[PDB]
């Protein structure tokens, strides 16, 4: 624990500073240290955690995709060495390491100690996301098992959110958006992805009349992402 | 590209 | 030398892959390993080196500026802890480390082994750039000396480029652009910055008639940067 | 902001 000597409050403060500076690797390390203090995260602190690793792994994924595309071309009239595979493997292993770290945090001990529905679904969404990222690069005997670990995490979160949260809750909507992307491009189930995105969107639309103005900006943003995926998918 | 959050 | 076991050609190949993937920290490490093979860099390989560290230090500088601004506000009606200073120092020390690494490469042994004017001015520009970046964050007894190390490097490059290169050479123009930024915001000499940018621009304009079409795109881009600085400065 | 290359 490189962050073991720093106060929890200082770690949170420095995670927010890193966010303002778009230093997401630092931000993730500070929030990892904060989690390892053993206390549960607040609503605001959970968002710092997810944003940090989302951006770290997001850049790794985009780079992995660039390299995997170059690798695919190299294996088509293409001239031969091992360098492209080697560097793709380097980025891939670094990506898997970050996913393993996030999943370990969720397992020790954020998920088990989360009692309120909002936090439980939040962390189960994260668990599904980072197993999905592992599935994006998986090609061996583990792909099928990795895919089902994502499905199982996403599904439990779905069951909780449909029981404990209103249709317009931003965490419930974000979970549904990502579970539908899982169906579409991981689980080879585009019809399930389309059905979920549409029922999710429609039921949030019919519930907007209950919300106060300018207090569901995040829910609106996610409803637009659902509409964009549907436009692309249909 | 598929959009996630 | 973590790159000591990799072939020089493989390092160059992987630096280009990293560039396509916008993995600039990797790109810089590959090119550092390539330099440490002991052979001189080609024109194309020099560009890989400068682009890599330019982007690495560029992100560090932007983050340092965000934090230093927050720090400045905190020292004005502002409430008090040490966290902002601590994290600003963390980014600063990491920035200085990268600058020290680049300067060490130039000193061992790119500058001394460079005989052709284009490479000599190229590396002396880099030396001035990375001493300038050190000057941007310097506040102690070393600031004045760091500033003069930048001036001395920039000045030797200027003397060579005016003797050995045409006015529209992209390296000569880029050196002049950065030396003028040095004058303006480091050396407290805005009039010198303005005079240099204008003589640089004017003498390249009068030399365009010698160039073939679509073969000075980089020189055009830099002439536009000179015109933009002048518009901002006057 | 001052432009460099
Ligand atoms: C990095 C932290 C900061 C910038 C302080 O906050 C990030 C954001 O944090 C909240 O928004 C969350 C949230 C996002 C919103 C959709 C952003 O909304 C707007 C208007 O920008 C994106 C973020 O990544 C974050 C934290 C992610 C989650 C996502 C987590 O899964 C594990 C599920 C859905 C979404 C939920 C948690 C959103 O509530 C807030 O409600 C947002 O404020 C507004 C006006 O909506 C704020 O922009
Ligand atoms: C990263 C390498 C790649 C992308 C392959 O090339 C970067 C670029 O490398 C060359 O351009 C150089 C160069 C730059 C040009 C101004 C870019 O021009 C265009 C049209 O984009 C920006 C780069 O950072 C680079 C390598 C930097 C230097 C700079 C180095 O100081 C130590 C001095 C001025 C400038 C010189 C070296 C330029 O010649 C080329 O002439 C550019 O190609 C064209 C059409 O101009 C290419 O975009
Ligand atoms: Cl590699
Ligand atoms: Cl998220
Ligand atoms: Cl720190
Ligand atoms: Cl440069
Ligand atoms: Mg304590
Ligand atoms: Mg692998
Ligand atoms: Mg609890
Ligand atoms: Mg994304
Ligand atoms: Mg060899
Ligand atoms: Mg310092
Ligand atoms: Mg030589
Ligand atoms: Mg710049």
């Amino acid at each position: 624990g490189a962050m073991g000597s720093m106060e929890r409050a200082s770690l949170i403060q420095k995670a927010k500073l890193a966010e303002q500076a778009e230093r997401y690797e630092d931000m993730a390390a500070f929030m990892k240290g904060a989690v390892e203090k053993g206390e549960e995260l607040s609503c605001e602190e959970r968002n710092l955690l997810s944003v940090a690793y989302k951006n770290v792994v997001g850049g790794q994924r985009a780079a992995w995709r660039v390299l995997s595309s170059i690798e695919q071309k190299s294996n088509e009239g293409s001239e031969e060495g091992p360098e492209v595979r080697e560097y793709r493997e380097k980025v891939e292993t670094e990506l898997q390491g970050v996913c393993d770290t996030v999943l370990g945090l969720l397992d020790s001990h954020l998920i088990k100690e989360a009692g309120d529905a909002e936090s439980r679904v939040f962390y189960l969404k994260m668990k599904g996301d980072y197993y999905r990222y592992l599935a994006e690069v998986a090609t061996g005997d583990d792909k099928k098992r990795i895919i089902d670990s994502a499905r199982s995490a996403y599904q439990e979160a779905m069951d909780i959110s449909k029981k404990e949260m209103p249709p317009t809750n931003p965490i419930r909507l974000g979970l549904a958006l990502n579970f539908s992307v899982f169906h579409y491009e991981i689980a080879n189930s585009p019809e399930e992805a389309i059905s979920l995105a549409k029922t999710t969107f429609d039921e949030a639309m019919a519930d907007l009349h209950t919300l106060s103005e300018d207090s569901y900006k995040d829910s609106t943003l996610i409803m637009q992402l659902l509409r964009d995926n549907l436009t692309l998918w249909t | 590209v598929n959009l996630s959050i």
